[PDB]
């Protein structure tokens, strides 16, 4: 407290549970096909593939803390729901949504 | 400094190939499978790595070249590809989307283009960059012709019939040189870019 | 017979393949068990209630057939040389597999067939073949569904017993055998040095004089 | 595709007869045989049946799914028990004048092992 | 030219992939089972039986020329459609087939 | 002849013999299940389970002898047919099955 | 000369092992799987070849029965049955026909007879060339007839079970004394041949 973010810890471990949840629907979704896929495994593979090319990308000469890694990972994850996200307090996942 | 490696021992834990790997700073694929199986010269997109590629990017604004957008994304199609045959062959065919159909099937052409090369081409004296650069265009154009219509809402069948002469003209096009129409580019490229708008268009349709 | 230089990098992959194909034919196998306990739960209720819908039009049949006092099958099956209602095989799957499936038709043109007009029988056998009809349109979108519970419950087996197979019989020999061909590289290459060893023992000492 | 519209019906004469009336069978004339099979209460052998339901499982493809009573399919348990493809499909119903039960299903006794 | 073929060396690269995917059709088929093969799996598995008992098929004492292989050769790979092949050229490969 | 049975060792290559049948049958049977079973292989698995838990079963001290062990040998191992067993005499298998 | 050879590590990639397997014509190889249902020695069609057969075969075919044919047959319905244990070890026995089940089984009736060589006594250990001749025709032609008679229209267990002590009879001939007959020649195989050429056409029909 007071030289890292609070929400850090708990927004790590929802993105590598989302990206660990969105290589494995996106690698059952070859085989389940783009017809029979689960909303779980679509969703889950939206934020693998739009937070492998917004998190994980950065600029050769920018420089990204992480207080805006960490809001960039809000926004990939503020697509999920309020009652599919239980890495994390309420407050903080009321106040940064 | 253009020097071949040799084994000389294991298949990748030699000491020369793993003393010349550090030293060196642009690295070439080769497939094992492919190679005896008369595909040579093969490479591998998921091993390969170049420094000169940040640097040769400022020069290449300068020249105007769209050589690295078409090769990341061959790259990507060619590195899924490998994914989606593993999968495709461990798990069994019973189910796809039609985009890995689409990324397969570009990556046949683009490796059947690309990866045929002394011995399947009839012009390989001379290759320019525009001819490459541009050549990568019509595959990176109809593979996200047809996953844009595909997206859009249409069938897998009703784009592949859709492209009928498209796929096999931007297969043939490694046989024609760059000569004809202009000194450095093809005609064959200028009216894909017109012919692609109407296969797209009638594909979707 | 396996190479014992650089051969446990192809062994790794086919290993970690063979592993991530079983995940896939597990979690594959174990979503068609899913979706067949309860393709069996509504195939038994549907079952039940096509057996009570085709008890109680058998029941309507066999009364108006008994109270019209005559063979109306012999009729029925004379007078009978098309098919008025029909189905649709159409391919809807939704799963690993693909699923068959049935749609009800009836056809404009196909009108009643000529059975009536006996006297008070032909009222009772047109209204009783019209709500054999009604019954068994509803009989068939209720029976539709074995085609499908019976093709899940046939891919089920057979991927649950290659999931079993390819998990139980896929890691023991290459994992066996990439130890056994590191220990046996390891080993030659503890008997190189130790041979290396003592040929820069007498180099040292030769050496030494110098 | 859709290569099948005729439904084949294995029963009595009053199941038969309301299912005949329904317009789910019909009689080809390539051949002049018909695409069901009425069930004679103590007149038909269970030869017949069997014949009938090897010539409609195996011997005909424009059959979507062959009915079968549960006491006729009774007779028949060893042919129909061992025929489990979905061409046709087989669904046992129950019959006239019988009640519903779990040990005249072949698709109960296949889902039930290894369920 | 003169003394041999001229698509004796383009034969051998659609024969060497067709007897690679013969042996990886044949190690898929037996090892994943009958119900995960493909369409090119089973004119693979063929081409790769009839190529392995016909080509290498032969006596110790007859003596064998390079045309009578090459046409021996010819015969045994037309079990697939010309849309399949890609070692060779249209033009060669449209003279001889 | 005067310390052990003379069928003892037909009995005992046979439960060595029907040990390994039974492990190799127990193996198949636990991948295949019970869709492709052999018959063979449920007697051979039931008499590999009762061999293992009644021949193998024995206390730290409780003696045991060699002839009630080839007894209750015989006595397991006739649960086999007699078509199955062909590594024992005529006259040992008539004697006692 | 005859001599054998083990691993010094557990192990058979020694040089002792691969001097002296490559240096000789004949190999003699042994199964572990085999091994462990007191089998001494297993020697198998795959493990095992020699050059020498040929040759002899024209003596052996001479002053005895025609061996060569037998032993050709006995290495294909071996070299059958050692893909098809693992076809149906690793696949089911719900992919595999009613013709490889006779196969198979007569692989293993005839591996677990010719591979026990030791017996209880002096009559399980010592076998004229005669005696395996008779024995591996007589198994020869029970499934060259059973695969006839399958062919025909038949059940595996149907014709498995339908043959009865045909089967364990001639797996029982090796309990025998070798003096029956005239010399060496035993003429239970005679009837024996005649009883299963008896049961062919009864298990077709």
């Amino acid at each position: 407290e007071g030289m890292t973010r609070k929400d850090h810890g708990d927004v790590s471990n929802q993105l590598y549970a989302k990206y660990a949840i969105g290589k494995d629907a996106a690698a059952m979704k070859a085989v389940v096909g783009e017809e029979a896929l689960s909303i779980e495994d679509k969703l889950s593979l939206e934020f693998l593939e739009k937070f492998e090319k917004t998190f994980i990308t950065q600029g050769a000469y920018e420089d990204r803390t992480v207080f805006e890694s960490l809001d960039q990972a809000w926004s990939l994850l503020r697509i999920y729901p309020k009652e599919m996200l239980n890495r994390i307090s309420p407050k903080i996942l009321d106040e940064f949504y | 400094i253009v020097a071949a490696v040799s084994p000389a021992g294991g298949d990748f834990s030699d000491p020369v190939t793993t003393a010349t790997l550090g030293i060196t700073q642009v690295f070439w694929g080769l497939d094992k499978k492919l190679a005896q199986r008369k595909h040579f010269p093969s490479i591998n997109t998921s091993v390969s790595y170049s420094k000169y590629t940040n640097v040769l990017n400022k020069f290449y604004d300068s020249n105007y070249p769209e050589f690295p957008v078409l090769r990341d994304r061959m790259k990507e199609i060619l590195s899924n590809a490998e994914e989606l045959e593993q999968v495709v062959q461990l798990v069994g065919k019973s189910a796809l989307s039609d985009s890995d159909k689409i990324t397969l099937d570009v990556a046949t052409l683009i490796k059947e283009d690309f990866l045929q090369q002394n011995g399947y081409s009839t012009y390989d004296a001379f290759c320019p960059i525009w001819k490459t650069f541009d050549m990568m265009r019509a595959f990176i154009s109809y593979h996200d012709e047809a996953q844009k219509a595909v997206a859009n809402g249409a069938n897998w069948s009703k784009l592949a019939d859709s492209t009928g002469d498209v796929k096999h003209a931007v297969s043939s096009s490694k046989f024609f040189e760059p000569s004809r129409g202009e000194k450095e580019v093809h005609g064959e490229f200028e009216k894909l870019l017109s012919t692609m708008q109407e296969r797209f268009a009638e594909s979707t349709d | 017979v396996f190479p014992t230089r650089m051969t446990l990098g192809l062994m790794k992959t086919k290993l970690k393949g063979a592993n991530q194909g079983y995940s896939l034919l597990k979690r594959k196998s174990e979503a068609l068990t899913k979706r067949f306990r309860d393709i069996t739960k509504r195939i038994d209720d549907a079952k039940q209630k096509m057996g009570r819908v085709m008890q109680t039009a058998a029941f309507s049949l066999a009364e108006v057939s008994y109270a019209t006092g005559e063979n109306i099958g012999y009729q029925v099956q004379e007078s009978v040389s098309t098919a008025r209602f029909k189905v649709r095989a159409r391919q809807e799957n939704v799963s690993g597999v693909y699923l068959s499936q049935f749609e009800s038709y009836i056809d404009p043109e196909i009108n009643d067939f000529r059975l009536t007009g006996l006297g008070r029988g032909g009222q009772q056998v047109q209204r009783a073949k019209e709500i054999y009809s009604r019954a068994v349109e509803t009989l068939v979108e209720l029976a539709s569904l074995q085609t499908a519970f019976i093709i899940l419950d046939e891919v089920i087996k057979v991927t649950n017993r290659r999931v079993n197979a390819i998990e139980h019989v896929i890691i023991p020999r290459t994992e066996n055998t990439i130890a056994y061909i590191n220990s046996e590289l390891d080993e030659l290459d503890r008997e190189e040095f130790y041979r290396l060893k003592k040929v820069q023992e007498k180099k040292q000492n030769e050496t030494a004089k110098l | 595709a859709e290569k099948r519209t005729l439904i084949a019906v294995i029963a009595d004469e009053d199941t038969t007869t309301g299912l005949l009336l329904a317009g789910i069978g019909q009689i080809t004339p390539e051949t002049q045989e018909k695409n069901f099979f009425v069930y004679q209460e103590g007149k038909t052998t269970k030869e017949e049946i069997t014949d009938k339901f090897n010539h409609f499982t195996e011997e005909r493809d424009d059959i979507a799914i062959l009915l079968i009573n549960q006491h006729i399919a009774e007779n028949i348990r060893a042919r129909v028990d061992s025929f489990t493809n979905a061409f046709p499909a087989i669904l046992e119903i129950p019959s006239k004048d019988h009640p519903y039960d779990p040990e005249k299903d072949s698709v109960l006794k296949r889902v039930r092992k290894l369920f």
